[PDB]
């Protein structure tokens, strides 16, 4: 019930590491060359810290503020241009007519680590969710139908699948195989994720795209 | 740079609805000039639109006729709100007016995670759609309680943060 | 108990389910609750609330 | 006071790189939307605080104001186009001028424009 | 990005590929106007095809080329778009020396021109919708009748 | 009572803090040093260096150069907007060589602003201040090639506009090249008339083998030295004919010319202890019986073909080393600009010289002051150095002044600052703060000087250590450069002493910046204070140890923010570094001399000392600041009680009893309260507002100026022509408002008359005068009225009319008149708090009293700041500071805590329990025993095991007691909070920002001529900018006209704007507008790069959006 | 009227520019240092680039709405709104011919 | 906020058909001063004041009741436009 260790848990502030630097060690420092100290910084913050070790430990840290801000205007930089080349994107035809799609993987495979592993859940929805099935799928005794929109609950069961091994490709259709003129269409497109149904024809998905890759931008460091 | 628009520092909204924030009442006064001057013709006092806007401008004599004409050209109409940076469209939200005292702009706390708003003096922008057609495109999708989930992910992005979270584990 | 991903899949299933309005009523009615049952819990951060391992 | 001379339109203000001294210059030449519509109302009202006059004695005033060629006709110019005197035109503008005292008096619809 | 932790579907970046390979070198222009290596965009070399097969002709063969987004929007067809983007000097000279027309397809071409953009609202499928109510239509619906009697 | 902790004491206190811009401007002066005795340094550096000056046969000379004494005091400058300065008056004599004509005469100069006390001048009435910068140390270094990952290359390098940068680069074809101004050649062929041929290369030269062939070329060895001097020059600079004579000249200006080239003192002394050698002057090379010999470059060579031998000794230097990187201050700028100005003038005298009368001319004919005027008018005016002094408080201006910034002219700038300057080297130790610094684009650039670190004659930062022989600590205190830091091995403060000698076997030290554990023995230094290692801001948070650098650099940098308060009280827990801080803010009058107070009053503090004098101190009281903050001093001493020396008498803005008050010390409890706490906002018990807590004082002065515009003069009078009675009451005679007015947004603080431009009412308008009857008058309304969201109180009145005394006003310009606004703010929702321990907020609702959490003795809590903000900011500092304020609030006491040297865990629970002891003591004392709810808490905490099981709740309200958490009742409903609650007195903050000030909006207002966009800012009146980015997020959300609006109507479109004002008035809905007019601007400017514009139909036909007007 | 659904771009021809001319600049000064007029030939003339006062002529003589379009006989000054000094382009004729920097100074440069 | 939200994206494909409606019934309905609605006394869109409870200015929320009732008819190429102005005139003064 202790108050740090509850606002971890629920989400609610914290990640294990600040805790770490607010029970534990601080752990090690890297000096400004960027190879990391010889020496550990031990006592943590609440045990207070050695003029020393606030001084490396500063050194990381000024460190780390420079990359924010250079990274935020970088961030700025990125956004703009690919708003700039994906701007004419919209969706005009509820069907652009064209047969072509491509096959999205459930599996990856780790290097020198050999066997074919079931890449992880966010990945699979991140590329099945909303996608609109190009061909007729059957597994577990049940099928999917063509031109059906796959919903979270529709994912899931094809991971399911994927586990049960019948289906280790999924035929969708997509932007890239899409033939509508200067943008995409509808079914090639899915759904518009913020309603969680099939895309309203006319929203420019474009500069959402771009957006939606601009905004965690500034996100990046490690 | 444009017309009918203000800005002000941002304070939490915790009495307040998802489909509404807190614009401030001088704020909405000098922004829905306009309409507080069509109502004020039409609801007696003063003959006619110069009258009102004279009214207006020297000596804030400022009345509760004029303050409950002002949520009468309020009412169902809604206000834009914007946080820069602009990162996501949910950077710039629907909300309603209301008037309040204080001269800070009340938003959701909801909200806050999509803008990327804390309080620490952060300053938001609001902007009134004048046209019914740009007002009807403002609350019906671009009103922040019909966007929930992400546009990018997919994932509902108006959420529980902070001290919900911590509450509702309790 | 509730954390983030729970609330989070709770909000979505109502979104895919229920509706939008009703979902919205829902988010509102989490946070008026979530925030006075916040201030009934008193939770609060002494120093001593970060507490060592005493193997460190 | 001659001998100095102009300031660059494009001269830096502040340590900001997106101001200029130019831009921060308003336009008194354009009308602005307060101006149009004040003047609007000012045109209108007026023509309906007209309207309540006898007709050639608004006729005349408004021969007078420049409300119809936007010129400014005198005295013997309306009793030229009229075919009365001079001294009667100036006399209905005068009688034309108290009326509008008596009904703006009351309605205090253009008791404002006064600057 | 999930390395990161940050998850974005596959249909964002997807857009946004599709737009960096959009263009293609000719290669042996065939029967057509072309020029061997001249950079066009894939949905029209392909109609050009389609009409070539059909008037019997020699269709052209190309390469598929991908390009940077900077340079990739850089080439786009409207000269607005990519003068309001960067290296205005270059394009406008180009543009002017071409006397390329911009229709205007993009929408920020239009946000410059301050003209009804062709995305959302004003889309072109859904902005003609007309509304009426039962009595007005019943009364313009009697305007059809009377108007074949005079 | 007031108590200390830690175990560090300071033998050394710390140095005068202003000392780097009032010492540098001391020594660039010389003021009271007399003409002969002079160091020859700085301004007489500038003099010396700039003559004698000989170009017929004129041979002019300098003698002396004098200060004046300034035409106005501070406060007169500052209140004529003019700049406060004295004249300059050179004595210079000039003399003719072949006539023997000797006429000395003295001459002028110019006006040079002086430095005051607190060590800011004053430009144009505003306070300005210099900061120093920071830049690399003059000399030669060596670096590895960015291109050759094999070699090293060298450079050369003097002080900025003393001379080019050299660069002597081996090119891969095995050959070797020079750059100097972008360009490459042999360095053979600059060996030259160096007196160097094929054999004294050879010579020495090869320890080597391969190193030796790459120099040679034949061709140019076959040449002798003006040959080859003709070939240089030829190279070098080929825009005019090479010439031998001009190759001679140009090229002795270019290296062994003393005043053209001056390699830096320190450079000199560097230089010289590199590379093994020695150096007569400062020059790279000596022109000596008309032929040049080597000084530099030999040795150079040397020491760069050596190291890239691989030989001991010679390695390659550190870039971002503090010991190759030295400070400008303010006297080196000034007399650089002022030796710029020098050689303007020096042209400008050779220029006079060879017309008129050569046989008789005074030196004050031929000298001119326009150019060292303007020069240092520019300086101190443009510069990036130079900039607006920060007088929020004093600590402000301090830490301003204490400020050390890389950028500017002649440093670097944002975009080619990467991590190598951006960053914390080694050697910042005890120099440059690792913590303080903006939380910008400008992180690591702008950075503040360390409490003790001091800059030398030579501009090197150096830093006390305390000499230790054989375990035993001495008391002489060494001021260390970095290099010289870099050679010994220093321990720490904190090591443990047994009276004056080392007690532990294994002591914390260092060699180079490497944390090391060694014995007594080998240990030559200590650090004299942690506090040495931090800036002045950054020592002000008490357990800084505890708190994240981030959020500690956030603490400091909003400790500079920090607006004066009436009430306003020092911290309850201290570093015990403010007494210092605000004694060297010279915000505070003090004791010069023993004596005794003989009067108090808010005016004038008068003193009889000990020497027999009487002496009075006026009192500043409610000065108006740069940012408005309000300068006062409250005198705290009795009449009648005999002062010490140096003893307090009055107070700053920010000081308390001589003690820095900032903001003030409220109760403060940890805990979620409604959601109103969330995201960092802060909740307020609405009892501060009954108090006068956090209301600061804010004083904004506006002015007016009367012309005589070619229409007719302008003038100042209470006559306006349609105004009414009742808007001119306060403005009693001339029209000026007078003193204690209220003055609301809208009223007139002066009124002002200036003839309209002549021209016709338009016939409605007409019809309307003649209606009214009401004369059409001459002169319009001018008059300045109060801007919007601001109003106050008048206190100050100044009117400047020309044609009287004491003032100077600009042509064309009768009269300013100039009113100080004063205002009352109390704190308001929305404003801005912060402690000092980086934890930022927003007043987020008040909260009234009546609802509080409070304490069983009924005592509400002041804030309520929520706990989110402390674990993920990882700052504890304020936990423990709360710990305590509490214990402090109870028991009475304040606390020292120095960083680093602090109070611990054990202590503050030991006063807890004191202090507990205390009130629990006196609630049994009125007859209490404990509450049922507090049973019930104590319950439930001793179920989650917060307490000791067993235990009588006495002992239980114990143990949470020291814990910091007490039992809190909710004072809506009387039940008292589930879990136990920190609180306790915390030091929390009213800061520059404020609701009153950023809250704008606007309908419709003023719009630039250019282009019809709406001005920007708040002062203009302004729309907000609608960005590209929300431009995009409008066409993600699909609205076509809400952004049409954006782009068109509510924007920049003339009609439609207008149409639509109409149609709102009306009550109609909008129509759709057309032209953006910006857009036909963007078409007409597209035409005048001849480039034609068609805007075409659906069927490619002209449509023109010019209707009837350019089409001719 | 008309729709615009298309804008293009090209190089404008000599004739084109003085077509577009409304009158040639002859004079480089700006205004009269005293009066603040535009001067005669002068880059801010009234004389092409229309008047600075609506319908106003420079002299004064044709004053109103009434007159329009008409230039008057002594300044020359078109009565008219005051706003087509924003449109109204002048010219230079240059005595001997001159090349536009951008085809020269582009990239891939277009004359050459 | 908008109740009916849902039913009413449920009305149409896309949303942007559906603003694209309330637009233009708001529009006829501010032409007209709320006399071409469809809806009945009890349906009308109540705004509460002190002075009274009277109809609700805000033309966007009369034409989002109105389409929710289904009594509107929407389309494209639905009427000529002309004579669908016209005889919108010819009805309501
Ligand atoms: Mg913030
Ligand atoms: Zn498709
Ligand atoms: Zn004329």
């Amino acid at each position: 019930f202790n108050p740090l260790y509850v606002m971890a848990q629920s989400g609610a502030r914290g990640n294990p590491q600040q805790i770490r630097q607010l029970c534990g060690m601080r752990g090690l420092m890297q000096k400004p060359s960027g190879e990391t100290f010889e020496v550990p910084v031990r006592s943590s913050f609440r045990e207070g810290l050695t003029v020393l070790e606030y001084f490396i430990s500063s050194h990381g840290a000024r460190k780390g503020g420079a990359d924010t801000a250079l990274r935020t205007a970088d961030s700025g930089y990125l956004t703009r241009k690919l708003v700039d080349v994906a701007h004419e994107i919209v969706v005009r035809e509820a069907d652009c007519g064209t047969t072509n799609y491509i096959s999205v993987p459930l599996f990856q495979m780790d290097e020198v680590t050999r066997t074919l592993r079931l890449r992880k859940r966010s990945d699979i929805e991140s590329g099945l969710y909303g996608r609109v099935l190009a061909r007729e799928v059957e597994a577990l005794g049940r099928r999917l139908e063509e031109g059906r929109y796959l919903s979270l609950e529709d994912v899931h069961f094809l991971i399911k699948a994927a586990e049960a091994g019948e289906v280790r490709e999924v035929p969708v259709r997509s932007p890239l195989t899409c033939q509508t003129r200067y943008g995409v269409c509808q079914k090639c497109y899915g759904y518009d994720l913020s309603m969680a149904r099939p895309v309203s024809i006319g929203e420019a998905v474009g500069v959402v795209a771009a957006e939606s890759i601009g905004e965690p931008g500034t996100q990046l460091t490690m | 740079r444009v017309d009918y628009s203000g800005r002000s520092v941002i304070v939490v909204g915790p009495q307040l609805k998802l489909h509404q924030c807190g614009l401030p009442k001088r704020m909405a006064l000098e922004l829905f000039k306009p309409f507080l001057l069509k109502k004020m013709e039409e609801k007696a006092f003063a003959p006619n639109v110069k009258a009102a806007r004279r009214m207006l401008e020297r000596q804030r004599d400022i009345k509760d006729e004029v303050w409950d004409a002002l949520e009468e050209v309020i009412h169902g109409k809604v206000v834009l709100l914007n946080r820069a940076p602009t990162l996501h469209r949910l950077g710039i939200q629907a909300f309603q007016p209301v008037l309040v005292e204080g001269q800070s702009i009340q938003l959701h706390p909801l909200v806050c995670e999509a803008f990327n708003a804390d309080f620490d003096g952060d300053q938001m922008a609001v902007h009134v759609p004048l046209s019914s057609f740009a007002q009807a495109e403002a609350r019906i999708q671009m009103l922040s309680a019909h966007n929930l989930l992400s546009p990018a992910s997919g994932e509902p992005l108006a959420k529980p943060s902070r001290d919900i979270i911590l509450g509702l584990y309790y | 108990p509730q954390e983030k991903n729970s609330l989070k899949d709770l909000v979505y299933q109502a979104f895919l389910r229920l509706g939008m309005e009703k979902t919205a009523r829902l988010l509102d009615a989490l946070k008026y609750y979530g925030f006075t049952l916040s201030t009934t819990s008193g939770i609060t951060i002494g120093i001593d609330d970060a507490v060592i391992p005493e193997e460190k | 006071k001659i001998a100095q001379e102009p300031v660059s339109l494009e001269t830096p203000i502040g340590d900001e790189k997106d101001s200029f001294y130019g831009d921060f210059i308003p336009d008194e030449n354009l009308p602005s939307p307060v101006e149009a519509a004040a003047q609007s109302l000012l045109s209108e009202e007026l023509e309906k605080a007209l309207s309540k006059l006898s007709e050639r004695e608004a006729m005349v005033l408004k021969l007078r104001k420049g409300l119809i060629d936007g010129r400014e006709h005198t005295l013997e110019e309306v009793g030229a186009y009229f075919g009365v005197t001079r001294e009667r035109i100036r006399q209905i503008e005068n009688k034309a001028l108290r009326k509008l005292k008596y009904h703006e008096s009351r309605t205090r619809k253009l008791r404002d424009f006064l600057e | 990005y999930r390395a990161q932790g940050v998850k974005l579907h596959d249909k964002h970046i997807e857009i946004v590929v599709r737009q960096m390979l959009k263009y293609v070198e000719v290669t042996d222009p065939g029967d057509s106007r072309l020029l061997e290596g001249q950079v066009l965009e894939k949905w029209d070399v392909e109609a050009l095809n389609e009409r070539l097969i059909a008037e019997g002709k020699v269709p052209v063969a190309w390469k598929p080329l991908l390009m940077g987004v900077t340079k990739s929007a850089l080439s786009t067809k409207s000269w607005l778009s990519a003068a309001s983007f960067q290296n205005t000097t270059h394009v406008l000279t180009e543009a002017a020396i071409a006397g390329k027309k911009d229709e205007l397809i993009g929408l920020k071409e239009n946000v410059i021109l301050g003209r009804l953009i062709p995305a959302g609202t004003g889309s072109d499928f859904v902005r003609f919708t007309q509304v009426v109510d039962q009595r007005t239509l019943k009364a313009i619906e009697e305007a059809r009748k009377e108007a074949v009697e005079a | 009572e007031i108590k200390r902790f830690g175990r560090i004491r300071e033998v050394i206190p710390l140095p005068p803090l202003t000392e780097i811009q009032v010492e540098s401007y001391k020594k660039a002066l010389q003021a009271d040093v007399p003409p002969e005795k002079r160091e020859n340094v700085g301004i007489q550096a500038a003099f010396k260096e700039t003559f004698p000056i000989e170009e017929g046969g004129l041979v002019l000379d300098f003698l002396e150069y004098r200060i004046g004494d300034p035409p106005f005091s501070q406060d007169e400058c500052r209140e004529k907007d003019l700049t406060y300065q004295a004249p300059l008056y050179a004595r210079l004599q000039l003399i003719h060589k072949d006539t023997g004509l000797i006429k000395e005469d003295e001459v002028f100069l110019g006006h040079l602003p002086l430095m005051t006390e607190d060590g800011s001048f004053i430009i144009n009435g505003a306070d300005r201040v210099i900061v120093s910068q920071i830049h690399r140390s003059p000399g030669v270094y060596f670096t590895p090639d960015p291109a050759r990952p094999g070699r090293y290359i060298a450079s050369i390098i003097p002080l900025p506009k003393r001379g080019p940068w050299i660069d002597l680069e081996v090119e891969a074809s095995g050959v070797v090249t020079m750059k100097v101004n972008k360009r490459k050649f042999p360095l053979v062929l600059l060996l030259r008339v160096l007196g160097y041929d094929q054999e004294t290369l050879v010579r020495e030269l090869s320890a080597y083998g391969d190193l030796v062939q790459g120099l040679l070329d034949e061709a140019v060895l076959a040449m002798r030295p003006e040959e080859a001097m003709v070939r240089l020059f030829t190279l070098l600079r080929p825009g005019d004919p090479p010439k031998k004579d001009k190759a001679l000249a140009y090229l002795f200006g270019l290296l062994a010319d003393p005043k053209r080239y001056d390699l830096g003192e320190a450079g000199r002394y560097k230089a010289e202890e590199k590379l093994g050698v020695g150096l007569s002057g400062r020059t790279l090379v000596r022109f000596e019986d008309g032929e040049f010999k080597d000084e530099v470059f030999l040795p150079t060579l040397r020491y760069l073909f050596a190291l890239t031998a691989g030989v001991p000794g010679h390695e390659v230097d550190d870039i971002d080393h503090l010991g190759n990187r030295r400070i400008r201050t303010v006297g080196e700028l000034m007399a650089d600009q002022f030796r710029v100005g020098l050689a303007r003038l020096a042209r400008g005298v050779r220029e006079r010289m060879v017309m008129g009368s050569p046989d008789t001319l005074t030196p004050a004919k031929l000298v001119n002051s326009r150019p060292l005027e303007a020069a240092l008018r520019e300086f101190f005016s443009r510069s990036q150095l130079s900039q607006f002094k920060d007088e929020t408080n004093p600590l402000s201006s301090l830490r301003h002044k204490r400020r050390i910034s890389a950028l500017g002219p002649g440093g670097l700038t944002r975009e080619r600052a990467g991590f190598d300057v951006r960053d914390v080297h080694r050697t910042h130790y005890g120099r440059i703060c690792p913590v303080e610094t903006p939380e910008g684009a400008n992180i690591g650039l702008i950075t503040s000087l360390a409490a003790y670190a001091r800059v030398d004659a030579l501009g090197f930062i150096r830093t006390p250590y305390r000499r230790v022989k054989n375990g035993v600590v001495t008391e002489e205190v060494v001021y260390m450069t970095a290099s010289e830091e870099d050679r010994y091995t220093i321990a720490q403060a904190n090591t443990p002493l047994e009276g004056d000698r080392i007690a532990t076997d294994r002591v914390v030290a260092r060699r180079r910046g490497e944390p090391v554990i060694v014995a007594p023995e080998e240990v030559e230094f200590m650090d004299v204070s942690p506090k040495q290692v931090f800036s002045l801001n950054t020592n002000l948070i008490p357990f800084l140890e505890h708190d994240d650098a981030n959020r500690a650099l956030m603490g400091s940098n909003m400790q500079t923010q920090a607006v004066p308060l009436i009430r306003a009280q020092a911290p309850v827990v201290m570093t015990g570094l403010e007494e210092r801080v605000v004694r060297d803010s010279l915000a505070a009058l003090y004791a010069e001399e023993d004596g005794e107070v003989v009067k108090v009053d808010g005016t004038r503090i008068a003193v009889r000392y000990e020497d027999g004098r009487l002496v009075e101190h006026p009192l500043r009281r409610y000065a108006r600041s740069n940012q408005g903050t309000a300068f006062d001093q409250r005198p705290r001493v009795r009449v009648g009680q005999r002062v010490k020396k140096g003893d307090l008498l009055a107070d700053g803005p920010a000081s308390e009893e001589g003690f820095l008050a900032l903001g003030q010390n409220v109760l403060v409890a940890i805990m979620p309260f409604d959601g109103y706490n969330f995201e960092d906002a802060i909740v307020i018990s609405e009892e501060l507002l009954k108090r006068d807590f956090y209301t600061s004082i804010h004083i904004e002065r506006y002015e007016i100026e009367a012309r005589d515009t070619k229409l007719g003069p302008e003038r100042i009078t209470r006559d306006i022509p349609h105004l009414s009675e009742a808007a001119l009451r306060d403005l009693d005679e001339e029209g000026i408002v007078r003193i204690g007015a209220e003055v609301k947004p809208g009223d007139i603080l002066v009124g002002r008359t200036s003839f309209k431009g002549e021209q016709e009412p338009s016939p409605e308008e007409r019809l309307l005068r003649s209606i009214f009857g009401e004369k059409a008058r001459d002169v319009k309304d001018t008059s300045l009225r109060v801007p919007p969201g601001e109003g106050g109180i008048v206190v100050g009145r100044l009117r400047l009319r020309r044609g009287d005394p004491g003032v100077e006003l600009k042509p064309g310009v009768r009269e300013v008149v100039r009113v100080f606004v004063a205002q009352k703010r109390k704190l308001q929702v929305g404003d801005k708090l912060a402690n000092r321990h980086g934890n930022k907020g927003v007043v987020a609702k008040i909260l009234p009293v009546e609802d509080m959490p409070h304490l069983p003795d009924g005592t509400p809590v002041d804030v309520i700041l929520n706990p989110l903000g402390v674990p993920s900011r990882m700052n504890l500092g304020q936990i423990l500071e709360t710990h305590l304020g509490l214990a402090g609030y109870f028991l009475g006491q304040r606390y020292i805590s120095p960083v680093f040297d602090g109070a611990t865990e054990p202590e503050i629970k030991e006063l807890l329990a004191e202090a507990f002891n205390l009130y629990f003591g006196k609630r049994q004392g009125e007859g209490f025993g404990v509450d049922k709810r507090e049973k019930e808490v104590l319950a439930r905490a001793e179920k989650l095991g917060l307490v000791s099981p067993g235990k009588s709740p006495e002992e239980q309200l114990k143990e949470l007691f020291d814990l910091g958490k007490v039992v809190l009742y909710d004072g809506r409903t009387g039940e008292p909070f589930e879990g136990p609650i920190v609180v306790g007195q915390m030091f929390i903050m009213k800061l520059y920002h404020m609701v009153e000030d950023k809250m704008h909006a606007r309908s419709t207002g003023p719009y630039s001529l250019i282009t019809q966009q709406p001005l920007g800012g708040k002062a203009q009146f302004g729309g907000q900018r609608f960005g590209e980015m929300e431009v995009w997020a409008l066409e993600a959300y699909g609205a076509a006209h809400t952004l049409q609006e954006m782009l068109t109507i509510k924007s920049d479109d003339i009609e439609g704007r207008n149409a639509a004002y109409q149609a709102i008035i009306k009550g109609e809905d909008v129509p759709e507008p057309s032209v953006p007019e910006s857009f036909r601007v963007l078409v007409k400017e597209l035409q005048a790069l001849a480039l034609d514009v068609q805007t075409l139909d659906e069927k490619d036909n002209p449509v023109d959006i010019f209707e009837g007007l350019a089409s001719k | 009227k008309k729709e615009v659904r298309k804008v293009r771009i090209a190089l404008a021809s000599p004739e084109k520019i003085r077509s577009w001319s409304y009158g040639e600049v002859e004079k480089p000064e700006t205004i009269n240092y005293r009066t603040l007029k535009p001067e005669r030939d002068g880059l801010f003339d009234e004389r092409i680039f229309g008047p600075i006062k609506d319908y106003e002529c420079a002299c004064g003589k044709y004053k109103r709405q009434r007159f329009e379009g008409k230039v008057c006989e002594r300044c020359g000054v078109e009565v008219t709104r005051s706003i087509v000094r924003r449109y109204r382009m002048g010219h230079i004729e240059l005595a001997t011919p001159a090349a536009h920097i951008w085809f020269v100074k582009d990239v891939p440069s277009k004359i050459g | 906020a908008e109740p009916g939200i849902d039913k009413l994206f449920g009305m149409v494909d896309s949303k942007y058909r559906l603003t694209v409606v309330v637009a233009k019934r708001a529009q006829q309905l501010l032409r007209h001063r709320f006399k071409n609605t469809v809806l009945e006394p009890e349906e009308r869109p109540k705004m509460r004041t002190l002075e009274g409870l009277y109809d609700d200015p805000n033309a966007v929320t009369w034409a989002m009741k109105e389409l929710l009732t289904g009594r509107l008819f929407f389309g494209e190429n639905l009427v000529p436009e002309d004579r669908l102005q016209k005889e919108m005139e010819r009805l309501y003064p």
